């Protein structure tokens, strides 16, 4: 517990100091702003155009001409600026279907991360995931998921069973392991060998059909402590 | 004569992508910091250049498997990653 | 499940003028529209590569398998790469390139970012850590486990006991080669299983088919030559006939850039789609039923394809 308090603050203070480093992991919700901005002031130019028209002043058509031309030049602006308009609204539909994606998905990850516990390998985070917090941010939301990440690997010579007595016996839920001398049991995960008993493994048939079945001693809890 | 420099010299490197003047083509392999096209990327790097490179996919990593070697971690590390 | 497509870029004045200064002043009159346009197509140029990115870059480390094969009877021959040939591709990635079946008008063709060489040796490196670590080396540092184990506790998350697979390992190896050989024929065969890559290929030629065949139509104009109606017209006619050629032109393009974002993001869903099928299937085992291929899902094997990914389940 205590190491892990210490590495899970450790990390947080990790965080902090990435998010307020110069650098930038949020261009997500940068792009999205900038692509906004672009597309607003590309349109706002898009006035100034005069489409073949003697201007892009409105009120200047209307005050040097007489209607009988105006019309036809003002017939040039509007089919100028409105397919400007038309073009804006098609790419603020696509933009809205990416966004729109993308808010779905970030509430799947909220459900499935920060709710419960999600099996799926890689979908809350690198690593196996164990919880995930999230945070407010303009525009956008942020996940900090909290992963488990598994060091400090060591060799190991290994049996898929065991042969005891004729009967073949298999590992409950870990895996045979031996440290090059003496056989062990141990969880999938952690290395924590634990002596080979009849209550972490079950029997399964005999030894001949089992393939790089290794012969050793089972112990039984029962017996050295029956002194009758 | 800006335009005539960044076209002569020495200073060219033919690729699939296209002819690339003014950055140096180097063997050595790194992580590709600016696309350029056809496996190869741009970087800036020591004095300092434009260099031109073919990106490192990553460090090569032979598993030492075998029919009877097994690998269990003896420790763990509690890491945290940000999303957007 | 299609992950890219071709990286197409227009220069907007080429297309529309094609060296036609008149038209190029002209063009000047309707402001960003090429700006904005051609800016879209880069946006679409850039999407591509970062759905690659997403789907085959998920490995941190190029693994690669030892020479000593002794994986407990099972034959991965035809998934593995082939090192006498001068591509790295494995013999299955053969038969799907194999199989899989402009630059006049100011159209381009951008080459990805990743070649198929890399892509092939990402998805090399892939079945090395499926086939020696199992999904460890998914979440962290690959660790190296015999085979016939991880198959073995790979059935756990079926509800099977690992005394079943034991039992029957050579049953187990000679059905899973049989069935590799299968695959093998069906993909050798006739079948139109490629269909859904081959069709992606196919719009977007013809789509650029279409758009160069569209510079034919005279629009209502006296003709489609732009040369000609400057050769036979003055300055003041000549004005309102090339007016109407380039808004014909413009709308065309309009057409063909508004067509390919929607295809873009339809191809794009598709990466996603495939990168959570990657990450998932290959580098675990995911007990969604029938999302790693139809019945309970034991693991999976990806192989490279043009412009798209292959997963054997
Ligand atoms: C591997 O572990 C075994 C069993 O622990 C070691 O044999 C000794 O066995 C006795 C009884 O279990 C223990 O009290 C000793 O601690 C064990 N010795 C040691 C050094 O652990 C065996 O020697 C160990 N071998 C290695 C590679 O350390
Ligand atoms: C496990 O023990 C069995 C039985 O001893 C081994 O098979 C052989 O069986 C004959 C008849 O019982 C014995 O004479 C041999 O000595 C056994 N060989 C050995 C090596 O003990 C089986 O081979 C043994 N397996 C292992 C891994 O030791
Ligand atoms: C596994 O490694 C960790 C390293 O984090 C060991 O615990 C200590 O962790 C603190 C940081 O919170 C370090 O300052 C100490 O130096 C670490 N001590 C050691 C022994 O490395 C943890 O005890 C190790 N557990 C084992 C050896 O299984
Ligand atoms: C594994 O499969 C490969 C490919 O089928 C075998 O290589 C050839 O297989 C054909 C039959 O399909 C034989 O006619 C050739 O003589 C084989 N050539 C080689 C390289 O031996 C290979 O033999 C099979 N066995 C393993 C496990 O490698
Ligand atoms: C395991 O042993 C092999 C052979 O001795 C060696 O190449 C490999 O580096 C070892 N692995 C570890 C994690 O020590
Ligand atoms: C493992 O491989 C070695 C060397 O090829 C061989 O001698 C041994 O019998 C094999 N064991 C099993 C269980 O396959
Ligand atoms: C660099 O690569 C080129 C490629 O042909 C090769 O000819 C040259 O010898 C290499 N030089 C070094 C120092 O690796």
């Amino acid at each position: 517990q205590k190491l892990i308090a210490n590495q899970f603050n450790s990390a947080i203070g990790k965080i902090q100091d990435s998010l307020s480093s110069t650098a930038s992991a949020l261009g997500k919700l940068q792009d999205v702003v900038n692509q906004n901005a672009q597309a607003l002031n590309t349109l706002v130019k898009q006035l100034s155009s005069n489409f073949g028209a003697i201007s892009s002043v409105l009120n200047d058509i209307l005050s040097r001409l007489d209607p009988p031309e105006a019309e036809v030049q003002i017939d040039r602006l509007i089919t100028g600026r409105l397919q400007s308009l038309q073009t804006y609204v098609t790419q603020q539909l696509i933009r809205a279907a990416e966004i729109r994606a993308s808010a779905n998905l970030a509430a799947i990850k909220m459900s499935e991360c920060v709710l419960g516990q999600s099996k799926r390998v890689d979908f809350c985070g690198k690593g196996y995931h164990l919880m995930s917090f999230p945070q407010s941010a303009p525009h956008g939301v942020v996940f900090l998921h909290v992963t488990y990440v598994p060091a400090q690997e060591k060799n190991f010579t290994t049996a898929p069973a065991i042969c005891h007595d004729g009967k073949a016996h298999f590992p409950r839920e870990g895996v045979f392991v031996s440290n090059g001398t003496h056989w062990f049991v141990t969880q999938r995960n952690f290395y924590e060998p634990q002596i080979i008993t009849t209550d972490n493994t079950f029997v399964s048939g005999n030894c001949d059909v089992v393939i790089g079945i290794v012969n050793n001693t089972v112990y039984d809890p029962l017996q050295p402590e029956l002194d009758s | 004569p800006t335009w005539r420099v960044y076209s002569t010299g020495s200073n060219v490197f033919q690729t699939r992508a296209g002819c690339l003047i003014g950055a140096e083509y180097v063997n050595n392999s790194y992580e590709c910091d600016i696309p350029i096209g056809a496996g190869i990327c741009a970087s800036y790097q020591t004095s300092q250049s434009i260099i031109a490179y073919t990106m490192s996919l990553g460090a090569e990593n032979s598993v030492a498997y075998s029919n009877n070697s097994i690998a269990i971690p003896t420790n763990f590390t509690i890491s945290v990653t940000t999303e957007i | 499940l299609p992950v890219s497509m071709t990286k197409t870029s227009v220069d907007c004045t080429m297309y529309i003028c094609g060296d036609s200064t008149e038209c190029s002043n002209l063009l000047l009159q309707y402001g960003s529209f090429c700006t904005q346009l051609n800016r879209a197509l880069t946006g679409i140029a850039v999407e591509q590569d970062k759905n690659t990115q997403e789907v085959f870059a998920q490995v941190k480390q190029i693994y690669k398998t030892p020479p000593i094969k002794d994986f407990g009877g099972f034959n991965f021959s035809q998934i593995l790469p082939d090192p006498s040939k001068p591509s790295k591709r494995s013999f299955i990635e053969d038969l799907l390139f194999n199989k899989v079946t402009q630059k006049f008008n100011g159209l381009t063709v951008l080459p990805p970012l990743l070649t198929d060489e890399m892509i092939a040796q990402y998805t090399s490196a892939l079945l090395a850590g499926t086939i020696t670590s199992g999904w460890t080396f998914g979440a962290g540092a690959a660790l190296q486990i015999p085979f016939a184990m991880q198959m073995a506790y790979r059935f756990n998350g079926i509800g099977v006991t690992q005394n079943v697979l034991y039992e029957n390992q050579k049953l187990i190896a000679n059905q899973f080669n049989s069935a590799i050989g299968k695959i093998q024929d069906s993909l050798s065969s006739t079948a139109s299983a490629l269909g859904k890559l081959q069709d992606v290929v196919n719009q977007n030629a013809q789509a650029l088919n279409t758009l160069v065949k569209q510079l034919s139509s005279n629009f209502g104009a006296i003709s489609s030559v732009l040369n000609d109606i400057l050769s036979r017209l003055d300055p003041p006619e000549a004005e309102v006939q090339i007016d109407r050629l380039i808004t014909g032109r413009l709308q065309s393009l309009q057409t063909y850039v508004t067509q390919q974002l929607i295809r873009a993001a339809e191809i794009r869903a598709s990466a996603n789609l495939a990168a959570i099928k990657m990450s998932e299937c290959v580098l675990g085992q995911s007990k969604r039923v029938d999302f790693c291929g139809k019945g309970y899902h034991l693991m999976s094997f990806p192989q490279s394809a043009p412009h798209g990914v292959v997963f054997l389940h």
